[PDB]
């Protein structure tokens, strides 16, 4: 409910050290395909950051409905994207309750 | 083992099968049937039906 | 042997690393991919080099 919003401007972007940084398994990319994110230059790039339950990954997709995708975090139907997301059982997570 | 699902080794077996060009050496284990002739029948000649 | 976000990059078509310095298919493949995770096999606590 308060994702937050990084500007990402007026740099040169390497899109291969991505996947150095976080243990996911592929993008999934609306409009574009990630191999050809090197070769094509964009004008501003946002990132935004939050954490889901795995229930609602699917409804971080546009044309979506549902709790996340409707009072929480909406996206456009024209969105020309990529949607990262990986599992964190180890960092967000406590015996007593993570809350 | 305490990285992450993403940096986990994987094994990965690739096979690539090679179309009828050639005489068929690895079929499948269908049985066969004797062959008939001038009469409408149903054929299967390695794969290729009709 | 790869890792678990290079098992996306053995496709036709895909580009990468893997795919432009260890394996490359072709762009008319016909066949079957197989990938299953071994992390009780090839791994070790100090290090599978």
């Amino acid at each position: 409910y308060a994702w937050n919003r990084k500007r990402i401007s007026n740099c040169v972007a390497d899109y291969s050290v991505i996947y150095n940084f976080a243990p996911f398994f592929a993008f999934k990319c609306y409009g574009v395909s990630p191999t050809k994110l090197n070769d094509l230059c964009f004008t501003n790039v946002y990132a935004d950051s939050f954490v889901i339950r795995g229930n609602e990954v699917s409804q971080i997709a546009p044309g979506q409905t549902g709790n996340i995708a409707d009072y929480n975090y909406k996206l456009p139907d024209d969105f020309t994207g990529c949607v990262i997301a990986w599992n964190s059982n180890k960092l967000d997570s406590k015996p007593s309750g993570n809350y | 083992p305490t990285y992450g699902v993403g940096h986990q080794p994987y094994r990965v077996v690739v096979l690539s099968f090679e179309l009828l060009h050639a005489p068929a050496t690895v079929c499948g284990p269908k049985k066969s049937t004797n062959l008939v002739k001038n009469k409408c029948v149903n054929f299967n000649f390695n794969g290729l039906t009709g």
